[PDB]
């Protein structure tokens, strides 16, 4: 019945003032890729910044089991393309936005599939 | 001049063929610092600039490449260095990373613990080690021949590095060992490479292109970490973070090289030739399996 909720967690705390988790692993690219929110390779384009995954994973970060019944992580081993305006808080990104599944974009951030 | 818009630099092969005596390293451009692009930290822009080199040797590249990185946690808890070696190697590149300490990666797995904890069971195409710890840096005693987890490295060389395969190993003024560099001798080439971003500090990395098994030449490497230094305390190098913004060559082509499993007694010279020239790994290909031990005790 009980369990941690660290999702809910980082969230009230960032709403109180807290200071965004740091040392997410930002990667060098050329920033002319697709932009898609996940990728196996950085695909920044010019309005994003490209990350190593598992360092954006709220989970990965805390040393905490993934939500996932499996325990899977949908950011290690790839990497994730965040908004240059979010790019001060990558794992509040991450954890408060979603990824669409028909194009790879983030909702609300690149994914026009509503048009 | 032109050095700034490379990587980095490259020991020059008339250096490797002094026979100077070992000296304090004294670099002229000490505490200088790069202008990292916004946001880059030093440990990206170095793997980057050690990646970029590598894009120029005749590193064997071959489909289920296998890469090994040691030394992989920052006091961060993450792994920079690993993450730009993902980005740089072909996509479904079994990459494991090791350090002593914890840390959160994007390896297909990690190992936590002692290096000499580290078994695995197959051959590798890459090795790259930054470990290194801070307290070699003692400017009081004599600078020898260090031991430790060079040991290490330089055995799992010998028994783990595909022929073939290629190592870039982190050594300093103090952080050095002299049988590593005589295993320099045992590739088809072998350099001292220096960071541009990382050019104020004595550090380097030992690379080892193309593995051949046995000694090509023989190299003392006491000697060697003498001319290593004399190179350094003669040449500044100018502190430059320009190649970081160019990253359109960056990724390490997929060569296809061919993977075969050979033994000892069929290494002849048309073999020994194409592993030289990049165009060729020797081991096994079976699937990738690996453990660290762990030493057991009850305290009560
Ligand atoms: C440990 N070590 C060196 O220690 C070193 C060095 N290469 C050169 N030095 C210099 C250092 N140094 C400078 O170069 C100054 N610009 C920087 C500086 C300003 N405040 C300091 C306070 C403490 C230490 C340094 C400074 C001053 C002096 O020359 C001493 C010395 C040893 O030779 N390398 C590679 C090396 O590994
Ligand atoms: C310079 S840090 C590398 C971290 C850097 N942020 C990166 O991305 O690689 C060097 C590492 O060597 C590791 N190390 C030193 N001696 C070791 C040993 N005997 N076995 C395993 N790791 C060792 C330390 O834990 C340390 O984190
Ligand atoms: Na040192
Ligand atoms: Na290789
Ligand atoms: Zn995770
Ligand atoms: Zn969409």
């Amino acid at each position: 019945a009980f369990a941690v909720d660290a999702a809910k967690a980082y969230k009230d705390y960032l709403a109180s003032g807290g200071q965004p988790i740091t040392n997410c692993v930002k990667m060098l690219c050329t920033h002319t890729g697709t932009g898609q929110a996940i990728t196996v390779t950085p695909e920044a384009n010019m309005d994003q910044e490209s990350f190593g995954g598992a360092s954006c994973c709220l989970y990965c970060r805390c040393h905490i089991d993934h939500p996932n019944p499996k325990g899977f992580c949908d950011l290690k081993g790839k990497y994730v393309q965040i908004p240059t305006t979010c790019a001060n808080d990558p794992v509040g990104f991450t954890l408060k936005n979603t990824v669409c599944t028909v194009c790879g974009m983030w909702k609300g951030y690149g994914c026009s599939c509503d048009q | 001049s032109s050095q700034a818009w490379q990587p980095g630099v490259a020991m020059p092969n008339l250096y490797k063929m002094q026979r100077m005596l070992l000296e304090k390293c004294d670099l002229q451009n000490y505490g200088d610092s790069a202008t990292l692009p916004k946001g880059i930290m030093m440990n990206v822009a170095k793997y980057t600039q050690l990646c970029q080199y590598l894009n120029t040797l005749t590193l064997a590249v071959p489909y289920n490449m296998r890469v090994i990185h040691f030394g992989a946690g920052s006091d961060k808890g993450v792994a920079p260095g690993t993450a730009v070696l993902r980005q740089w190697l072909p996509t479904g590149t079994l990459l494991v990373d090791s350090d002593l300490n914890d840390f959160v990666s994007d390896a297909d797995s990690t190992l936590i613990g002692d290096c000499a904890t580290v078994h695995t069971a197959n051959k590798w195409d890459l090795i790259i080690s930054d470990m290194y710890d801070p307290k070699t840096k003692n400017v009081t005693k004599e600078n020898d021949s260090k031991e430790g987890f060079f040991t290490y490295i330089c055995g799992f060389i010998q028994q783990k590095l595909a022929l073939g395969g290629s190592v870039a190993i982190k050594i300093t003024e103090h952080s050095w060992n002299a049988d590593l560099y005589k295993l320099m001798g045992h590739f088809a080439w072998w350099t001292a490479f220096v960071t541009n971003v990382n050019a104020s500090s004595s550090e380097a990395f030992l690379i080892g292109c193309n593995y051949l098994g046995k000694p090509r030449e023989q190299i003392d490497g006491y000697v060697m970490h003498a001319n290593y230094i004399f190179w350094r305390n003669t040449n500044p190098i100018q502190l430059s973070s320009y190649s970081l913004f160019d990253m359109s060559k960056f990724p390490l082509k997929l060569r296809g090289t061919a993977v075969m499993s050979l033994k000892e007694g069929q290494i002849n010279d048309m073999i020994l030739s194409l592993l030289s020239k990049g165009r060729l790994i020797i081991r096994e290909n079976n699937r990738v399996v690996i453990s660290s031990d762990v030493l057991v005790n009850n305290e009560n």
